[PDB]
């Protein structure tokens, strides 16, 4: 099963996901994921669109 | 109510409250509840309670 990225939409306020041509159509609400440990490090992370 | 806007941020808005007596103060978790009337995208007013 392939995993797609998904990112925040400030004006929706839901996780919907990038790669729009092929990928999954379905958006998640926030609360979704809850953060409070340290984040990775911005080097280390791959930047995709 | 006075006024009511939203803001940049990804959860919050904000609101005024108007005229209090002075000896009143807020903490966070307090609940308020308002009839409020708004604007809809199509321009036509509508009501609503939250």
């Amino acid at each position: 099963y392939r995993l797609a990225p998904y990112g925040f939409n400030n004006k929706t306020r839901r996780w919907e996901c990038l790669d729009t041509k092929y990928g999954t159509k379905r958006t998640y609400q926030a609360d979704i994921f809850v953060a409070t440990d340290e984040d990775i490090p911005e080097s280390e992370m791959t930047e995709v669109y | 109510i006075a006024a009511m806007y939203n803001n940049d941020d990804g959860a919050t808005f904000q609101m005024e409250i108007g005229g209090i007596h002075t000896n009143a103060a807020l903490a966070a978790g307090d609940k308020l509840q308002c009839i409020w009337r708004y604007l809809d995208v199509n321009g036509n007013a509508q009501a609503a309670e939250n």
